[PDB]
């Protein structure tokens, strides 16, 4: 009297392999080499920052799902890249409690209150930082980037490029290793290592070309226009970071190949413009929050056309 | 031979696990002792049993009146006595009411059956009513009756007739046996089509995989230049009946309009092999092929078995049981339907047979949605599955029939990419069913 | 070029919703939907454009030169209350009947503030024709690309999980905060 | 002071003159709108946006009328008293309508009517129907997913620990919104005051259906013979009880072998409960109505009768000229 | 023809409707005026206190303030090349038994954050200064606002015979040296720029 | 009996600011400190009396199609009178809300109660309404000022509570951080609302 109790489903009865947590899993092996650069120059507090980082944030979330009483899909390894990314972008004279204050800003007012993981339409690193850059400017421009040991350079590459002093400027060979006298945000100043990471997440099948692509190609042609060096534009500054690991957001993208060209184009014509005629050293981030805002405009124009309709010339609606 | 080469926008590349069975030899099933023939073999109306308890059957002989127009009679496999006419365990989950033969030995053949004719003299209308009176319909999976087909309406015009012979659900390898094997039979099926639609066209699409295949149709050809044969590339979706026709004849079917409606007549290649051999012998439909593999058999194979043997026969003719299975699916893995039990008969569209072990049945939970755009990509009917999800599993319908929700072929691929692995493909069914259903209630 | 310095600050730099905090009742009012928003733009660039030239010649013909001016407010709303009429005269005969859906935020069109708040800020800048007239549209530009971005980034929250709790106005007033930062780094550029 | 006061008096009245004026003038034209007989019917509806509807809207409804386009008591969940003062405006109409709540025909709770198989998918009950409709023994039974309480607007369905739903009856307002979501049909609408309702919806024969639950129906049709007034009657292999009919005598209850039948044994036993006030010394009832349950001599006031039998169906309330007889339920619990 | 010759009444229903909006507006206006009055003569008043008070804290002795006709100020702004007029409102000289003690000068220097700031100078014989205030301003409440504060008592003590300069250190260097605020640097050049003018009148009229 | 739950709706039942999300330009404006927020809520307490019992008055010969005008000129008496009173008696108010204080004419909330509370009205409910308005008014601002003020200051009413070494947030304190604050505010009701 053996019985068999199989299952019912709906089909298919066949999956792939990959997960969310192999993506992000790839991301942060990606994210590596970039680290490894910062702990060599910056010393051994460039590292410890970003711990700190990544624990507010994991903290953050498992308490959140633990009141809301939701399951602690913490494994996902979403807000360990959350917090890399976010500690990418600080100082390295920074306190301990303003990546506290950033991770939690970032995980609970961001993410959560509008359903978690994918259900926002904005970066929260890029909104973190704002709010940070906003509130606390004292720790935050021109000074905390210069290490306390030297004491020659007063001034980071884009503060003298944009005053107008170019034969103080780092060369465009050491400005494109980042290794010799080149100051900044601690995930940033190299640019080689974030071309491998980016190349390495293009070839396993993450992230496309066409961001990455049209972003540096609208501000080269911007930088040529007006009479100036496209080479310097694109390796000072984080340019290479935001366009192969900032702008490429699942959340906060088109979903379709037009939209993802007109939002890419959009991104460097407001980056150069807040460059050249605004009131910051570096207009990345803010062409980035803006672009986020319009693409749910964008994805209702750009819709593909579907399989079998010649399409009724605006009669259908009258 | 010129061969022409085609493909399609979109789909997927599933493993294609057909190795395992490909080189085994044709096997042949035995003698059954019991059968279980339903009335309902069809889509359409159900027959009417007209045969009694104690009564005695010859092989061939009918034992169901068709009621309508779209419906086709209900012979017997074998010959023997009839032992009940109660209703028995079928398929979709429910019973249907069935006719239950217990076997003689003998296969006395019914003294009223000779052969139809030849290709020179039969004609279109005799033609149709042969292939009405032996119960013919469609093996590709969805067993529309032949007879409605191949009447068209005086409202359209049709010039081709396409043969589908790109099979492309993994493990399955019966097209590929019954093309090498049997391909004169296909050619004259083809044939016997043409004549009976008035066309003087014809095309056989096959996959690049099957190059014996193909090599074996253009020798069994020969000079005709009327027939060509094409080559497409190895893909998933590229046999559902209109990506063979945006492949091989480069139109598009409208917008909920049929095949007829742009000028082809789309037919299998196992329909044309029974159409020739119901024509060369008499005979009518009972009995096909099929596929016995997955990873709880002991001895996978092709067989061809009659109809109405229950599934426990065919498992038991190729091993049995390795291991506890998990899983009994009949049909594909990315079509088919999960069984309850083992004491269903098979019918006129099973292709196979496919049981998985408990390891290898598993799926993790549903997770929330990462907005990643692969199920975008891979439509062939370039939809966006994720936002009709999202607004049936909520239940809002008119958002659901905006978004273009009716004309999804529910193929699977956009829920096998999920790396959330969600459920999408029911949640577009569930909403297709709500806007059916309110048509009717509302008008 | 100054005409379209006037316009580029008006819209952009200086935005009259999401930076002065004027025009914010009809914003989370009527944005649910992205036709009822451009219905509502179109209209309120109606009654600014018509109002902002009124306003400049009653208060520089007649107003000035009495030694008059406490009276200037309540003058300048009479104004536009009769505007506002005419336009509610107007779109329920010609205009669809269906866009009477607004609810009590068509006569607070005179309550919007935006309308006055612009015909004070061009009196107390000392504009010209031309310069008013450039400041109204560019303030009515700037309020409909502003409502229209809204109702787009609504429509697109409307497939998501927000819990239970928050629902309409809380998630608004967020959003709001969001594009309002976005928008501050639209800022310091001198034109 | 005098020149002070007068020129900002005159100034804002001619501006107010020829605004009125200019005004008057526009509204003498633009206002052509002509709709009469402002809406009224708003304050007489009590709406929620419920669903048993289709108008846009009760505002809707309101601005539809005048026009003719819907009917008189298109809202069944106002009432028919709510119909009434909504076309009271006009009038000429008058009616009455009777209270009816939502209730569940299955009582198999996951132990007697197990699970076939094991389902992999979403908890819903019309995604559970599309994987060959459910993975119960029952094919007719309760899935016990609960859509129906997701599609309840007034928050009345609770789903119990058994896998059944409970309707709450002082928050369920006679809709049907919980009536077409179900995929099995199961919900239906019963009168409030009716406790006699046969709970199964089984189509089979007697050895599966006895085979599939505890209590399923067999057909035996037992219950239609026990039944003298024609309100249960045997199809589809299905008994059903018409509440039009049905006087609540209690008599198929216990006759039923599988136990399908609602309602507990205590009833009726007032067999001529008269009052002494109000009849003649009539000697009518005696005679016969089907049981004997009266015998004696004349009785005169106070009736001497003793009571151990009849059944108490209630024809014995109103087919008297005075009606002197009460009907009091008095059993055991 | 108006409409189809609307019937007669249609005109005398006008004549109601006008003429009750006048009577309200005739209304408003009877109130108006005389709130307009004696409020406006004690704005005034409290306007010139302020003023006064604004001027006697700039320069803290006990002497008497005469003001100048304005046509020798304009005649100031016009020489010593001015690039941009009117920014220079009033200009005082005080007189305590006859002896020039200094001057007080009002200018509204342009280029802030958010518009024009007031600043008012005063300065004794010899060239000091002697503090500075803020009279009007439209900056930000927490980030701009905080010039009127300890960031102006800072100003005492430097000598009126060079410009002065900003720098953004916490350094003060020495002489001629000004601490910005942190966070806030344009309203410390505006400032800065008022001053400058305000020492550049001082110079070219005490020659 | 017909005063008292007038005169309760108020603050509680129907709040302009939590419940009905009126009058939002002043309240996401001047709510930067608890001294702004009270003196805007009582000025227009006092605008919103004087023009409710001023409305219910005259419910006998104002037409249906000239209603708007004569209302935007009795309010605007009002505010005219209330902001001359101020500016000659109170000039630090007058600095502190230069631009909103001419703006009381066109509030969200007079002109809202005036079309829906006091045409169809007594004189007695109506100055139980706007008394009630008033109160929920000024105490929601109050409240709004108070939290914003102690995060973006770090002080109560001008007395310090942190030390003299205390960084604030500055974001508090501009446009952007009083949005979300206040929604935060209202979440926190409704689920107090809805779980209770
Ligand atoms: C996703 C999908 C895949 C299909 N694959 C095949 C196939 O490989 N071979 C086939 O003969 N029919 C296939 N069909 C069925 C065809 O669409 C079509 O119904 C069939 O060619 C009709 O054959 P008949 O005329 O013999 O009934 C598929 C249908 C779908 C929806
Ligand atoms: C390609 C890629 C890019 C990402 N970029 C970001 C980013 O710029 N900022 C961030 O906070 N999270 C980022 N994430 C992770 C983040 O948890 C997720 O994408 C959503 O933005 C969370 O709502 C990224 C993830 C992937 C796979
Ligand atoms: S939406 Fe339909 S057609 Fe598109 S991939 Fe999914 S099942 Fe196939
Ligand atoms: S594939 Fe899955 S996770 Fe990715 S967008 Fe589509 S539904 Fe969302
Ligand atoms: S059912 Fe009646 S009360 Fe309910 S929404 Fe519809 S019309 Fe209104
Ligand atoms: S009554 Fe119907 S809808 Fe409700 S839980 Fe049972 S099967 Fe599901
Ligand atoms: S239980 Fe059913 S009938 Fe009752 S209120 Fe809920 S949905 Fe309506
Ligand atoms: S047999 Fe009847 S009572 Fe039992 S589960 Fe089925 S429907 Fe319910
Ligand atoms: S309760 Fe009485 S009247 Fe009703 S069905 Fe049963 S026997 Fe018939
Ligand atoms: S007596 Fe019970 S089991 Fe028999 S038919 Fe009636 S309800 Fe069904
Ligand atoms: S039935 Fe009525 S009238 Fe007849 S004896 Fe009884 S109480 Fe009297
Ligand atoms: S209940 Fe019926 S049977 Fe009994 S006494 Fe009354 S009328 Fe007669
Ligand atoms: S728009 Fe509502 S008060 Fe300003
Ligand atoms: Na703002
Ligand atoms: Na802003
Ligand atoms: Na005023």
């Amino acid at each position: 009297m053996n019985e068999l109790n199989l299952t019912v489903s709906s089909s298919p009865h066949i999956r792939a392999k990959h997960s969310t947590a192999s993506i992000m899993q790839n991301v942060i092996i990606a994210l590596l080499p970039a680290l490894a650069v910062a702990g060599y120059v910056f010393g051994l507090w460039a590292l410890a920052l970003v711990a700190i980082c990544v624990i507010s944030s994991v903290a953050t979330e498992a308490v959140i799902q633990k009141l809301l009483k939701k399951p602690i899909t913490v494994n996902d390894w979403s807000a360990v890249v959350t917090g890399v990314l976010l500690a990418f972008n600080l100082p390295i004279n920074a306190p301990w409690w303003i990546g506290v204050v950033g991770s939690v800003f970032a995980i609970a007012i961001v993410k959560q209150c509008f359903g978690g993981l994918g259900q926002n339409f904005i970066n929260p690193a890029l909104a973190a930082r704002a709010f940070l850059l906003a509130s606390w400017p004292g720790h935050m421009t021109s000074t905390a980037y210069i290490p306390l040991t030297d004491t020659v350079t007063t001034a980071t590459p884009l503060a003298l490029l944009k005053a107008g002093e170019t034969g103080s400027m780092p060369s465009t060979l050491d400005l494109f290793t980042g290794l010799n006298g080149v100051y900044g945000c601690i995930g940033e100043i190299s640019a080689l290592a974030l071309l491998i990471g980016g190349l390495y997440l293009i070839y396993k099948g993450i992230i496309s070309w066409r961001i990455p692509t049209i972003y540096l190609l609208t501000i080269a042609i911007f930088a040529l226009l007006v009479g100036q060096d496209p080479i310097v534009h694109m390796v000072s500054g984080g340019v290479m970071l935001g366009a192969f690991f900032m702008a490429t957001d699942y959340a906060s993208s088109p979903v379709t190949a037009k939209g993802q060209i007109i939002y890419a184009i959009g991104c460097g014509l407001i980056t150069m413009i807040i460059r050249l005629y605004g009131g910051y050293p570096e207009g990345c981030s803010y062409s980035i929050l803006l672009m986020n805002v319009a693409t749910p405009l964008i994805e209702r124009f750009t819709k593909e056309r579907i399989y079998g309709v010649t399409k009724i010339k605006k009669e259908a609606k009258a | 031979m010129n061969v022409k080469h085609g493909t399609f926008k979109g789909g997927i590349h599933p493993p294609y696990r057909k190795e395992s069975t490909a080189e085994v030899p044709l096997g042949f099933g035995k003698k059954p002792e019991m059968v279980i023939i339903p009335m309902s073999l069809h889509i359409g109306a159900p027959c009417t049993p007209i045969v009694k308890k104690g009564d005695t059957v010859f092989l061939g002989q009918r034992v169901g009146e068709p009621n309508g127009f779209v419906s086709v009679p209900v012979h017997a496999s074998v010959s023997g006595k009839v032992i009940a006419v109660e209703e028995r365990p079928h398929a979709s989950g429910d019973r249907v009411m069935s006719v239950v033969i217990e076997s003689d030995g003998l296969d006395t053949i019914d003294p009223s059956i000779k052969p139809y004719g030849t290709l020179e003299d039969m004609d279109a209308d005799a033609i149709k009513k042969m292939v009405l009176n032996a119960g013919i319909v469609g093996l590709g999976g969805a067993t529309f009756p032949t007879h409605v087909k191949l009447a068209i309406p005086p409202d359209k015009k049709v010039d081709c007739v396409v043969l589908n012979g790109a099979e492309c659900e993994p493990y399955l390898t019966a097209d590929h046996h019954l093309m090498t094997s049997q391909a004169e039979k296909v050619v004259m099926g083809l044939k016997l089509a043409m004549k009976s639609v008035g066309v003087e066209k014809g095309f056989i699409g096959v996959e690049d995989n099957k190059t014996d295949a193909i090599e074996a149709l253009v020798k069994a050809i020969g000079n005709d230049s009327r027939l060509e044969v094409y080559s497409l590339h190895t893909k998933y979706p590229q046999g559902a009946e209109k990506q063979l026709i945006a492949a091989i004849t480069g139109r598009e079917v409208p917008s909920g309009a049929l095949p007829a409606d742009a000028g082809v007549v789309v037919m299998n290649v196992g329909t044309a092999a029974q159409i020739a051999e119901s024509m060369i012998t008499g005979l009518p439909l009972y009995k096909r092929y099929l596929t016995c593999t997955g990873d709880a058999i002991k001895n996978p194979q092709t067989i061809e078995i009659r109809i109405g043997v229950p599934f426990q026969s065919v498992i038991d003719q190729c091993g049995g049981f390795s291991s506890e299975p998990g899983k009994v699916i009949s049909g594909g893995p990315m079509m088919g339907v999960t069984q309850f039990v083992t004491d269903i008969p098979v019918m006129k569209g099973t292709s196979g047979i496919l049981c998985l072990t408990k390891e290898s049945a598993k799926i993790a939970t549903p997770s929330n949605c990462i907005h990643c755009g692969k199920c975008v990509g891979v439509c062939p009917i370039h939809l966006q599955p994720l936002n009709i999800a999202e607004y049936s599993q909520r239940n809002m319908w008119d958002k659901c029939e905006s978004n273009n929700a009716m004309d999804c072929i529910e193929c699977g691929s956009c829920s096998y990419i999920c790396p959330a692995k969600r459920t999408l493909v029911s949640s577009i069914r569930v909403a297709k069913r709500e806007i059916i259903a309110q048509r009717r209630k509302g008008n | 070029m100054t005409l379209i310095f006037i316009m580029i600050s008006a819209i952009f730099v200086n935005n009259f919703v999401l930076s002065r905090f004027l025009g914010i009742c009809p914003f989370l009012g009527v944005s649910k939907q992205v036709e009822t928003a451009v219905g509502m733009g179109v209209a309120v660039t109606f009654v600014m454009a018509l109002a902002s030239a009124i306003t400049y010649v009653v208060q520089y013909a007649i107003l000035d030169p009495l030694s008059l001016g406490y009276l200037q407010t309540i003058a300048f709303i009479l104004i536009i209350a009769a505007l506002v009429q005419l336009v509610e005269m107007i779109i329920k005969k010609s205009s669809p009947s269906l866009y009477q859906a607004l609810g009590v935020y068509l006569p607070l069109i005179t309550t919007n503030c935006a309308v006055l708040g612009v015909a004070l800020i061009n009196i107390q800048n000392e504009y010209n024709f031309i310069e008013t007239i450039f400041n109204g549209v560019g303030a009515a530009l700037g309020f409909t690309l502003a409502i229209v971005l809204f109702a787009g980034i609504r429509e697109r929250l409307e497939t998501s999980a927000v819990p239970k709790a928050l629902e309409g106005f809380p998630i608004a007033l967020l959003t709001a905060g969001l594009m309002a930062i976005a928008f501050l780094g639209f800022s310091g550029m001198k034109l | 002071m005098l020149n002070a006061i007068l020129v900002p008096v005159g100034i804002l009245g001619v501006f107010g003159l020829i605004f009125g004026i200019g005004l008057a003038i526009a509204a003498k034209v633009f206002e052509v709108y002509e709709d009469p007989r402002v809406p009224l019917v708003r304050a007489a509806l009590p709406g929620a946006n419920c669903g048993g509807c289709g108008l846009p809207g009760c505002d809707a409804l309101a601005a539809n009328i005048v026009g003719g386009s819907a009917a008189i008591d298109a809202c069944p969940v106002g009432g028919a008293s709510c119909a009434a003062a909504v076309a009271e405006i006009m009038g000429m109409e008058a009616g009455s309508a009777v209270k009816k709540v939502a209730t569940v025909i299955c009582q198999g709770t996951c132990e007697t009517a197990p699970n076939r198989a094991e389902y992999y998918g979403e908890m819903d009950c019309r995604e559970a129907m599309i994987a060959s409709g459910g993975s119960k023994g029952c094919r007719y039974g309760c899935l016990g997913y609960g859509t129906c309480k997701a599609v309840c607007p007034f928050d009345a369905i609770v789903i119990g620990e058994d896998g059944l739903p409970k309707v709450d009856p002082e928050k369920c307002t006679s809709c049907g919104k919980c009536v077409e979501a179900c995929p099995k049909s199961i919900m239906t609408l019963v009168p409030e005051a009716q406790e006699v309702i046969v709970k199964c919806h089984n189509f089979d024969k007697g050895k599966i259906a006895r085979l599939s639950c505890t209590t399923a129906c067999i057909a035996c049709g037992a219950c239609v013979k026990a039944c003298r007034f024609d309100a249960i009657t045997v199809e589809n292999n299905c008994a059903k009880i018409d509440y039009d009919k049905c006087r609540q005598c209690y008599e198929c209850v216990d006759k039923c072998p599988m136990n399908c039948i609602s309602g507990d044994v205590e009833y009726g036993k007032s067999t001529a409960y008269i009052i002494e006030e109000n009849c003649i010394a009539c000697g009518l009832c005696a005679k016969n109505c089907p049981v004997n349950a009266i015998t004696g001599e004349i009785k005169k006031p106070p009736y001497v009768i003793d009571h151990d039998m009849c059944i108490g169906c209630g024809i014995c309330f109103d087919k008297c000229r005075k009606s002197a007889i009460e009907m009091r339920p008095n059993k055991t619990k | 023809m108006e409409t189809k010759e609307k019937v007669q009444i249609d005109w005398k229903v006008v004549f109601k409707l006008g003429l009750i909006l006048f009577v309200i507006s005739a209304v408003a206006a009877c109130a108006l005026a005389l709130t307009n009055y004696v409020t406006a003569g004690t704005i005034e008043e409290m306007n010139v206190q302020t003023n006064t008070v604004a001027r006697q804290e700039v320069l803290p002795k006990a002497a008497d303030f005469e003001a100048v006709p304005a046509k020798d100020v304009e005649k100031i702004a016009s020489e010593i090349g001015m690039e941009k007029p009117e920014e220079l409102l009033e200009v005082y000289i005080g007189k305590s038994n006859g002896e020039v003690v200094g001057y007080t000068v009002k200018t509204g220097p342009t280029s802030g954050y958010a518009g024009e700031v007031q600043v008012l100078t005063g300065i004794s014989a010899d060239g000091v200064i002697t503090g500075i205030t803020i009279i009007k301003s439209n900056e930000t409440p927490g980030l701009g606002a905080k010039a009127s504060g300890v960031w102006n008592d800072q100003f005492t003590g430097k000598s009126a015979k060079e410009e002065l300069v900003v720098v953004k250190g916490t350094t003060k260097e020495g002489s001629n040296e000004i601490q910005a605020i942190t966070g806030s640097t344009i309203t410390s050049k505006a400032v800065t720029s008022g001053v400058n003018m305000s020492i550049q009148v001082y110079q070219n009229l005490s020659k | 009996m017909n005063f008292m739950k007038n005169l309760t709706r108020g603050i509680i039942r129907e709040n302009p600011t939590f419940v009905l999300v009126l009058g939002m330009c002043p309240t996401l404006a001047v709510t930067t400190s608890a001294i702004n927020g009270m003196g805007m809520g009582l000025a227009t307490m006092l605008v919103l009396i004087g023009s409710n019992v001023a409305i219910s008055a005259l419910r006998k010969v104002i037409p249906d199609n000239i209603r708007i005008p004569a209302f935007v000129v009795v309010i605007a008496s009002f505010v005219t009178i209330v902001g001359m009173l101020m500016k000659a008696y109170v000039p630090a108010l007058d600095a502190a809300l230069g631009i909103f204080i001419p703006l009381i004419v066109v509030n969200c909330i007079i002109l809202a109660r005036a079309e829906a509370f006091a045409f169809s009205n007594g004189i007695a409910d109506s100055f139980a309404d706007a008394v009630g308005m008033g109160l929920g008014f000024t105490l929601a601002l109050t409240i709004l000022g108070s939290i914003r003020e102690i995060l973006g200051a770090g002080s109560i009413f001008g007395f310090s509570l942190f030390g003299a070494a205390y960084e604030p947030v500055l974001l508090m304190i501009l446009p952007p951080g009083a949005f979300l604050t206040l929604g935060l505010l209202i979440g926190l009701i409704n689920w107090k609302t809805k779980k209770a």
